[PDB]
């Protein structure tokens, strides 16, 4: 189900899919349909660079929030070997929102959490649609102390609408989870890489994102409050959305010139949905990286080159 | 040599089952094993060294409800053959160096009695000085009721033992077997690094009789089972028996940060 | 409401009632009836003083669940100052079975952590019959570690029958609040100065009761099973409650040569309920004994005493 | 504005390992980002009388 801007390249991409059902139907006429499905190939190529040549805040917004897109669980797939799920914050219960383990990222052992909407509605509504209950935040505070334990290093995926705003939710409380999310993240003593894929904000999101290096792909957005939210409260509307995106500066660039984010991944031309495995190994490249060059500062070094960098956010 | 599975009753085969690590080839239902026979199994072969083999029950309270403690003792040693519930091994997995503890559920309902308790700061006190996981089958159906006190401290004892490997830094896994109910789910079973716990295992601390009479009412379907808790949190992962040793192996390799072990 | 083997000294005392109402009637007859209550008064003093000369384990236990008895709010009330109460563990609730604040102790602040059983019965069904649900426990542990964290002692109360075991507390992970309770409290860097008043066991007593120095007063009862228990499993039947008693050995002096306990206050005559003032001026006495001699020890050899003490728990 | 929330939390935790106290006062209204950056992260929280805290309106 490709975006309302995107029917062209919809369109291009069934048909080639019927191209190659014919195609495989018969076999006295495959050389003029290799010759089209050749043709088409090259007009989707270019028709998806020039579209994409100019994308606004709210394009990239709707982008992130695509329903067709990897999710922590198939980055962990492509990217991460020897996966092992942790489920429990051994309080209450285990927040299918939050999926968190202990994989290899090429032989080097890796704590993995990060949030997971589902793909289909069944997992959507199991997963509260990646919004997490405080179950969720005390699960990932637990799994980052259990990491910090055996001197293993934290990686972070950031996928999700925000915590979730409910009554139970609410009760068991979701503000003292996230404070103590925050607090305890600013002293690990093992480096912590922070990604930004698909859609975060609102708090819930920066719970388990204070990392040593935050990194973004391309087309991902990082708010303090969804922009139909914002629209809502400022401009008294909600059709006014894309007006909140472009002010608020939700968008990658705008956030890596203003040194909230220390990098960003290239995603595939048009999107991360068209090849998922290179966007995988992109971001398993860029988290190497990240890494490499954070295993030479000490303990001590780094705690306090994660505390200045906490420090200097905001312009005072 | 052919024995019935209670759960689906079936005819199975014996020694099919004993190599299957007791577990009905049909229902995938997990009873009773011997702590010996399972620390063979999960351990290395040729490499089990037994810890703490000189403790023996000492009883000094003189005990004497319906039939004389020392009698229950020794009724227990030889049915069971083990002087108490807990027997360690230390051994190797997988290449691994490894201290692994065992509960004979057998022995007076897997009871937690003073020897359990220095059996377990023994496999501790190994493991802190040659720095190596420790693993633990919890099969205990609480305190030993014949020891009173003396009973309940053991589960102090063993949480400040637990308190010093983790202050080590070092793995501790729990694997919560049927029944882990009591003091010894209160104490230690439940304090592990990953509270691994097998398909369908009584789980709790307070048995289902008594929360029964407290509410006078029905209990929720599948109340206290491993499925049950790891829904409520209080279990990391649900790991069949046959799948332990591996599943063990590559965990604490990937936490001690050595190489996978070879499959 | 006296027990039934105390239904003397009730009598004697609705006599005093009795004769008082009688001297406030008239006026020409005062001496004689102060001198008969002086009489009657020797007369109890004598009787209570025949009657506590061997008593049993059933009539300890029976003495520990009098329905008249000071708990840890009267304790709290009479040897301490300035109480303020801290309520909650920040996830679930509050429970009023467990009730915790920091007051001072001739001066000096302490912690303070304890059962409340309750009063009468409304209070009695709001506390839970002072069964602790495992936000009880989880209160009890962030208590101790803020005491820890402020260079506080801390001072503990055991009254309880122990851990309720309910659906709703066995779902929220009881047996990991006892067990995190016990492992973090042999880890303090502060003196821990647990007593026994009243009731306690089944491990839901022991939760805050691993201390430097364990005290017991003379009529409290501390097993790892109620007596009632021990017999239904043991016995097969449930009044052969007083056979089980004699046979675990939950008395004090019982529990003081197996080296488990390191002294017993002495009670006021016929018990702490009587003179609940002299009760609670005993303790306190016993509680700055054991914090003046605890202070001494640094925080290291404060902890290495504690860690060996556990150690020699047991025969083995 | 929200990585003002981490920023918070890291003083806080700095000023907590020193064992320096810190209470929290909640007053009406205390919701959003202030509710789950520091003001339910003192080690005493003290709310007035009838205070609207949460995290969502
Ligand atoms: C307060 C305590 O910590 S001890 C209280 C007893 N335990 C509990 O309340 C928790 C669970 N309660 C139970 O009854 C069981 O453990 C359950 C619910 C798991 C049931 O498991 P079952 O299959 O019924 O096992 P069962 O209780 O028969 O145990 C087998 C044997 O161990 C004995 N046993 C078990 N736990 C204990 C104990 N703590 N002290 C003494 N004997 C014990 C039983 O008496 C029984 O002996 P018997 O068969 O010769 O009569
Ligand atoms: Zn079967």
């Amino acid at each position: 189900n490709f975006l309302d801007f995107e029917q062209p390249i919809a369109e291009l991409e069934a048909k080639i899919d019927s191209l190659t059902a014919v195609s495989r139907q018969d076999e006295k006429l495959d050389i003029n349909i290799d010759e089209e499905v050749h043709r088409l190939r090259e007009k989707s190529v270019e028709l998806t660079r020039k579209i994409f040549a100019d994308l606004g805040a709210w394009q990239i917004a709707q982008l992130a929030r695509h329903p067709q897109r990897p999710y922590t669980l198939d980055y962990v797939r492509l990217a991460f070997d020897e996966f092992d799920e942790l489920a429990g914050d051994r309080a209450y219960a285990d927040d299918k929102a939050i999926v968190g383990g202990i994989a290899r990222l090429d032989g080097r052992p890796v704590m993995i959490i990060g949030h997971q909407k589902g793909r289909e509605t069944k997992e959507k509504i199991r997963r509260n649609f990646g919004m997490p209950a405080p179950e969720g935040y005390r699960k990932a505070l637990r799994l980052m102390q259990m990491a910090e334990r055996f001197k293993m290093p934290i990686i972070t995926f950031i996928d999700t609408p925000g915590a979730y705003p409910g009554v139970g939710a609410e009760e068991r409380g979701q503000s003292e989870a996230i404070a103590r999310n925050l607090r305890e993240m600013s002293r690990l003593g093992v480096p912590v890489v922070c990604t930004v894929i698909g859609e975060g904000g609102s708090g819930g999101a920066l719970a388990i994102g204070v990392g040593d290096k935050v990194n973004m792909l391309q087309y991902s957005t990082y708010s303090v409050i969804s922009p139909e939210g914002c629209a809502s409260i400022l401009w008294k509307s909600a059709d006014k959305a894309p007006l909140a995106a472009e002010a608020m500066g939700i968008i990658a660039p705008r956030l890596k010139e203003l040194k909230l984010i220390d990098s960003i991944i290239p995603e595939p031309l048009g999107g991360a949905h068209r090849n998922p495995e290179a966007m995988a190994a992109s971001l398993k490249a860029q988290l190497l990286a990240d890494l490499a060059d954070l295993d030479v500062l000490s303990t001590e070094d780094l705690k306090n080159r994660r505390y200045q960098r906490l420090m200097s956010y905001g312009y005072a | 040599v052919w024995t019935k599975c209670d759960s689906c009753g079936q005819v199975l085969y014996r020694a099919e089952l004993e190599r299957n690590l007791e577990v009905c080839p049909k229902c995938d239902h997990h009873m009773r094993m011997t702590a010996r026979n399972r620390l063979h199994s999960l351990l290395d072969e040729g490499s089990l060294v037994e810890l703490g083999s000189e403790l023996e029950p000492k009883d000094v309270l003189k005990f004497r409800d319906s039939k004389k403690y020392k009698d229950r003792l020794a009724s227990a040693q030889k049915e069971t053959g083990e002087k108490d519930a807990l027997v360690v091994m230390k051994g190797t997995l997988y290449g691994m160096p490894v201290v692994a503890a065992a509960f004979e559920f057998a022995f007076m309902g897997g009871s937690m009695g003073s020897v359990v308790g220095a059996r377990f700061v023994r496999a501790v006190e190994q493991a802190l000085e040659d720095n190596c996981p420790l693993i633990c089958f919890s099969a205990s159906g609480g305190a030993r009721m014949q020891e009173a006190l003396m009973s309940l401290m053991q589960m102090a004892k063993t949480s400040a033992a637990l308190a010093k490997m983790q202050e080590r830094g070092l793995p501790y896994i729990s694997v919560l077997t049927d029944p882990t109910m009591g003091g010894v789910s209160a104490s230690f079973a439940m304090l592990g690094d990953l509270n691994i716990a097998e398909p369908k295992a009584l789980i709790g601390f307070a048995g289902p009789r008594v929360i029964e009479q407290t509410v006078r009412e029905k209990l929720p379907p599948g109340f206290q089972r491993s499925e049950f808790l790891i829904e409520k949190g209080a279990i990391d992962m649900i790991v069949r028996r046959p799948e332990m040793r591996l599943k063990l192996a590559s965990i604490l390799a990937k936490l001690m940060n050595l190489p996978a072990p070879n499959p």
